[PDB]
Order: C-alpha cells, then structure tokens, then sequence
C-alpha cells in the first residue's frame, strides 16, 4: 500500500 | 521467517528531445516484487507480478494507481525544478529516484522506517531514522529541507511509515504466507577445477535461495582465508531465488585443509563442506 | 553526472545438462545511469525471444535487472551476453561458462 495521496514537490 | 520489510521504489529520466520523463515503480515485500508500474506500458495501471496481490478488490488498483500516477507527475516536476537550481541544460537527460518503505521485526512491529530521494545518482535529500528530521546533502536539497519542514511532510511520512506501512505488510505476509513465510535454505554443493599439475580451485555454490542475503566463507585448517579467493555478488536465479558461490585456490593434494561455511536464515545452524570426493 | 558502468554474470537458472532445456541469465548490475542495451547471443547471433525484469536499484542508487530466456545447452554451442551503455567505448561481451 502506497503511501498517499501523494509526495511534495522538491 | 523473522523480520520483514515492505519498500518501494521509483525511478524517473527526463526524455528532453519529446513527452514526458520515462516513470518506472516497483514495488517489494523483502526480496518479493509484489508490485510494478511502467509508464511505457500500455495498461496505464499499477499491475500484480505475484499471486498473492491479485486477490486484491477494485478499489486497491484503483487507489494504489491513482498514486503512483500522482507520484510521477510529482517527478516530472521535480525534474524541472532541478535543472534550474543545478544550471543544467535542457538538452540532457537527468534522473531522479526514491525508495521509502517500512522494517518490522519477528515480532512483526514496526522496527523502522526509510524515505531517500537522488538527483543523477547521488543522495539529495532523506528522513533521518527518527523519521522527524532530514538530511539534505547540498545547498539545492537544503532549500527543499525548509520547503518540507514548513510543510510537515516528515509528520505525514512518519504517520504513514509508523502505521499503514506495517499494517499492510502484515496483510501480504499473511496473504502471501506459503511463499513470502517460508526460507529456502541454500542448496548446497562443491566443484573441483585443476589450474595445472599442481594447484586447483574449490568452488562452493550455494543455489535456490530465499531470502537473498547469505554468508559464504572459506577456512584452511579452520581459520578464515580471503587471500586467494574470490565471490561472486549474489544473483537471482529468475524463478525468485538466489544464487550465490566462493572459490579457492589450494595445492593440489591439499583440497581437504579448506571449509565452505554456509549461513543463512533457512539453516538453523550454518553448514559446512569440504572436498572428500 | 556520476556514471558506474556495469557489472556482468552469465549464468543459467538450473546446473547445465547438454540436451536437456534451461533458461540462461544475463545479470546486469552496478551502473548508472539507467539506459542500458542487453543481448543474449547464441553463436555470434542475436536471440529473439528475451524478457527482462523491471527496473530497480540498490542502496548504492545503482540500478540492476535480469535478461532472460529458455535455452537448451550444448556441447558445442557458444553463449554470450552483449552489454552497452554510456560508460563502454564498445559493447561488452562475456561468454557463458557453466561452471561460473
Ligand atoms: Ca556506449
């Protein structure tokens, strides 16, 4: 299971 | 068998000459790829690549490709956003990567969690085992450390790592238990090359493994020897087990002075061999 | 930025018995980046029918895959894995020994 809902931006 | 981790992993490259970075996930439980994403591919979706996943409903392929496709967009930025504070061109191609994921113990509780970024292959930016903190590797990453602090995202990660992380890995390890459970010890055995009249090589082989981490050492008279010897980087034989084997050079006459010592979590106690064919 | 360049094994999946089917391995690892050019040959010429793995990498951030395809050994027959990538001058070949 992904981790979410999503990543930052750098 | 003992203690477990789920990861994943995630790569992307910039395709500056047309379109969108080339994307590519997979997912792990410990040495398992359980789990893919290509975004060549023609299904647009996160795929299963064992069988234990597939009993998954609708709803997790849903979720789980609504986030991967988020997490490449994410990427797709992120390389731009790169270039500019690196000075580079826009005529190469650049990559980025990023593996995250969770360890629990036998006791299959969270033992500790992992998230790490790069840029062209080197560290960028990381969560500090504390999983509250950072590690930024230059003046670019220390700019996203402020961006991400002020943002909470390690109190996000953390919750995630701490919680959802272990909990599903506890549900594949236990969905996926007749493989993901079970250590394949190391099918064992050694060969005899003649060099010349009057030295030889030992090879011993440690074959259809699992999990993929093992020890092999040689002993002459039972103490350890590397000198003449060499090892092999351990590699996957295809059907999800590893291989591995170590060699050594003796005076021919002397093959039986030398010991393989085999270790490895499906052997309750190491093994040990030597020539005597 | 940083270029590794591949390290190769040639292997089979099973001990190798003249006659008697198998699949051989081409194990690409070590390099960056992640471009990568792989062919199994079987004296001198190209197979067709090879699968790969996907993409991943190491703690290193170096990636790695698997080439593979089903293969029946001979006595005589020579195997090879043919590798390119941005850190080779030439294609790399390396031949198969069934006992390595
Ligand atoms: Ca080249």
């Amino acid at each position: 299971r992904q981790f979410g809902p999503d990543f930052p931006t750098i | 068998m003992g203690s477990h981790s789920m990861r994943y992993f995630f790569t992307s490259v910039s395709r500056p000459g047309r379109g969108e970075p080339r994307f590519i996930a997979v997912g792990y439980v410990d040495d398992t790829q359980f789990v893919r994403f290509d975004s060549d591919a023609a299904s647009q979706r996160m795929e299963p690549r064992a069988p234990w996943i597939e009993q998954e409903g609708p709803e997790y392929w849903d979720g789980e490709t609504r986030k991967v496709k988020a997490h490449s967009q994410t990427h797709r930025v992120d390389l731009g956003t790169l270039r500019g504070y690196y000075n580079q061109s826009e005529a190469g191609s650049h990559t980025v990567q990023r593996m995250y994921g969770c360890d629990v113990g036998s006791d299959w509780r969270f033992l500790r969690g992992y998230h790490q970024y790069a840029y062209d292959g080197k560290d960028y930016i990381a969560l500090k085992e504390d999983l509250r903190s950072w590690t930024a590797a230059d003046m670019a990453a220390q700019t996203t450390k402020h961006k991400w602090e002020a943002a909470h995202v390690a109190e996000q990660l953390r919750a995630y790592l701490e919680g959802t992380c272990v909990e599903w890995l506890r549900r594949y390890l236990e969905n996926g238990k007749e493989t993901l459970q079970r250590t394949d010890a190391p099918k064992t055995h050694m060969t005899h090359h003649a060099v010349s009249d009057h030295e030889a090589t030992l090879r011993c082989w440690a074959l259809s493994f699992y999990p993929a981490e093992i020890t092999l050492t040689w002993q002459r008279d039972g103490e350890d020897q590397t000198q003449d010897t060499e090892l092999v980087e351990t590699r996957p034989a295809g059907d999800g087990t590893f291989q591995k084997w170590a060699a050594v050079v003796v005076p021919s006459g002397q093959e039986q002075r030398y010991t393989c010592h085999v270790q490895h979590e499906g052997l309750p106690k190491p093994l040990t061999l030597r020539w005597e064919p | 930025m940083i270029q590794r360049t591949p390290k190769i094994q040639v292997y089979s999946r099973h001990p190798a018995e003249n006659g008697k089917s198998n699949f051989l391995n081409c194990y690409v690892s070590g390099f960056h980046p992640s471009d990568i050019e792989v062919d199994l040959l079987k004296n001198g010429e190209r197979i067709e029918k090879v699968e790969h793995s996907d993409l991943s990498f190491s703690k290193d951030w170096s990636f790695y895959l698997l080439y593979y395809t089903e293969f029946t050994p001979t006595e005589k027959d020579e195997y090879a894995c043919r590798v390119n990538h941005v850190t080779l001058s030439q294609p790399k070949i390396v031949k198969w020994d069934r006992d390595m």
